């Protein structure tokens, strides 16, 4: 039930272990343009929310 | 620049730590993952600068 562009549902996630590795086995990831934060280092840099 | 100052670049990907007072001028491809990138610079192979 993916939402549309006009109305997006925000999810506040403040208690879990952010393992950004299982996402690699979700799709070939055609569009993976990332910003200043390095994709290869995400486990070391902890985020407030 | 009002449009963009695409004259400065900086490295995000390095194999290991950088000892003081040395340089890493290198236009290579960062071979992350198992796929042996051969200059394709596709998925999991991103331009370090
Ligand atoms: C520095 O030397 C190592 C080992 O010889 C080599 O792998 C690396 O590419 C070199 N880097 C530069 C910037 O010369």
């Amino acid at each position: 039930r993916f939402a549309s562009v006009y109305a997006w549902n925000r999810k506040r996630i403040s208690n879990c272990v952010a393992d950004y590795s299982v996402l690699y086995n979700f799709a070939p990831f055609f569009a993976f343009k990332c910003y200043g934060v390095s994709p290869t280092k995400l486990n070391d840099l902890c985020f407030t929310n | 620049k009002v449009s963009g100052n695409y004259n400065y670049l900086y490295r995000l990907f390095r194999k290991s730590k950088l000892k003081p007072f040395e340089r890493d001028i290198s236009t290579e491809i960062y071979q992350a993952g198992n796929k042996p990138c051969n200059g394709v610079a596709g998925f999991n192979c991103y331009f370090p600068l």
